[PDB]
């Protein structure tokens, strides 16, 4: 059947820590998934997950967007869609860490931030105003988020397959919605290095060593979101913590989100400069089916089906109906089908 | 009946020959595009497309 | 005039109450948008617009989105889209209310509750195994969402134009995604009532008495979101308040949905029973553009542009340039 797909969630878990066991359970009732999670180990939250049967899989890695910014009014950084063409054995292994978003600087339950986040507290903009940036009083930075890896465990070492980058965190005077370029890494031999933390916390790449808690985490080491500003928790009463899969922490700044290589952030605490979000992943073991493109506004996701050989039309290119059941082959350049349903006019 | 929405959605954006295969590709075999409850994100893939160099 | 459009949202307010001034004034700086925003009354959180031009305006209102549940996996009901075509005057002010997404069942701050959101308790599932009836503790229900509404005064009574159902909430045993066919109203003679509210409260309509406080409240008493169930909020400590714009209370079942006629709620305390939509409207002033299709994820929003006359000529289809007129009917 052209229609089944499984579809991986973040089993409902949120923040800088990854899922449960029993949470993918809960998630996965009366479906055709089925993971297992480990518990412990830096593989805590990634899902395990068993190929049915050899073919060739078409598999969706969605990315986690950041959080919003303190004045929570510019939208937040979208999360990066890669779609892969892969090719898949039976009984194979695919570890698939799907991304988190990035906490939001506003709403807070806390009451004094709350009325920070409301306009009745306005500390930081006379902060702002006088010493031009921030140093005392560290504004909320939306946390960044989580990259979607879809890897493999080849005798030793894990072998990347599907990265979606994670969006980058909205900093708390974030004057413009303008969004970089996605970035797309093709080739193995570059490495997938974390971003660069300043005081906020840079995005979690492949493999890197992390010594900062406040930045996310790489895939080797866990990949937990990473925690907030240390001034953050000091003389304020808020947190925003990145996303799970390598979701950077907010400080004033913005949080950087996760990828193959981690985004970046400001090296001070500019609270209007916007963590980058992370660079995506596509392995030369697959075909990259459609460019990097930022899609996602919440969790990360993945979805996993059946690839639709359809080498038998004349045109590389080809669809399933809604409708019919039978496939249809386009033509591009203003060509028509022939009656063949193969051939172009 | 479910174009004039994502137009509405997405705004006046053009497509080259190579990038109208991959805006076949979105469009089509992407299930952003194809149930409806999930536009915005068809459009906004839409209209991340439109930005790419490839695409006129 | 190329690409002349404004963009109404919440301001970056959340929850069960709509924006101040103070935070639409920060959400609309340095843009083509100035609001006011009502302080009291039923009209607190109602922003106040002035029509610049007496012209035909494409008016899109996209509702908000229902809370998630207890077992926040499966997705949230969406907030119906309504686009409308109208024709407006030279300063009006149109008073748009942007609905609000209702708050999620979980995470929640409390440990107990987060214990119980993750799955180390189960208590609830216990609890549906030997009696089958969530009262002594309650289940985990998202708030129902906020509608949006576009609307107008005349003698100092409200006229509907735009009006886009919100999302119903989401039960604890969603273990299903189905959603309702999407209801849509162009008929402005059915009096706006509230959806039916029991252990959960249901949606807010465009006028009613509501006296329930867990239930959303109609338009013209102000359309706040409701409480969570006061077995939630004793020996439980749920908050799962609505959202703005006649966002039901949150409960063992789900919130019902704001709109022209609020979504009706679960009688019985059914943790499987979901928070059902509102009903959209369409003014009779107005041209339906496209079937209503819930879309938006979260906060709702309101989009009013300049309508381009595609159908002026034989070709139904039209595409100006920004600085010529260059719609799609060749001479």
């Amino acid at each position: 059947d052209p229609t089944v797909h499984w579809l991986f969630t973040t089993c409902g878990a949120s923040g800088p820590h990854g899922p449960t066991q029993a949470q993918c359970n809960n998630a996965y009732q009366n479906s055709n998934l089925s993971v297992e999670v480990g518990s412990e180990g830096p593989l805590k939250g990634i899902q395990i997950w068993k190929v049915p049967a050899t073919d060739t899989y078409s598999i969706s890695g969605y990315g986690a967007a950041g959080g919003k910014g303190g004045k929570n009014t510019m939208m937040r950084s979208h999360g990066v869609s890669v779609l892969g063409i892969f090719n898949l054995e039976k009984d194979d292994m695919l570890y698939i860490l799907v991304g988190q978003q990035g906490e939001d600087a506003c709403p807070s339950t806390n009451q004094l931030i709350q009325k920070v986040c409301i306009g009745e507290n306005n500390v930081i903009e006379e902060e702002i105003r006088v010493n031009r940036s921030v140093h005392e009083w560290a504004g909320g930075g939306g946390g960044g988020g989580g990259a979607t890896y879809v890897f493999k465990m080849k005798d030793g070492v894990p072998v990347p397959l599907i990265i979606a980058a994670g969006g980058g965190g909205r900093a708390y005077g974030a004057k413009t919605d303008t969004f970089h370029p996605e970035r797309l890494e093709n080739n193995s031999s570059v490495l997938g290095l974390n971003g660069n933390s300043g005081a906020a916390g840079g995005g979690g790449g492949w493999n890197d060593n992390t010594s900062l808690l406040w930045a996310g985490k790489s895939l080797q080491e866990g990949a937990t979101g990473g925690h907030s500003c240390p001034q953050a928790m000091k003389k304020w009463g808020w947190e925003t913590r990145g996303g799970f899969g390598g979701g950077g922490g907010g400080c004033s700044s913005g949080g950087g989100g996760g990828g193959y290589i981690g985004g970046n952030a400001a090296s001070n605490n500019d609270p209007e400069m916007d963590g980058e979000d992370g660079v995506s992943f596509i392995s030369p073991l697959g075909i990259l089916y459609t460019p990097a493109l930022k899609v996602m506004e919440g969790h990360g996701e993945v979805n996993i089906k059946h690839y639709l050989n359809c080498s038998h039309c004349e045109v590389d290119e080809c669809h399933m109906d809604p409708e019919s059941h039978k496939v249809i082959c386009f033509c591009d350049h203003g060509t028509v089908l022939a009656e063949d349903g193969v051939s172009c006019i | 009946m479910k174009d004039k929405f994502l137009k509405h959605l997405t705004g006046p954006l053009y497509f080259s020959p190579k990038c109208s295969k991959h805006f076949h590709r979105l469009y089509h075999n992407t299930r952003d595009c194809t149930i409806p409850a999930y536009y915005k994100r068809c459009a906004r893939l839409l209209t991340r497309l439109a930005v790419s160099p490839v695409c006129m």
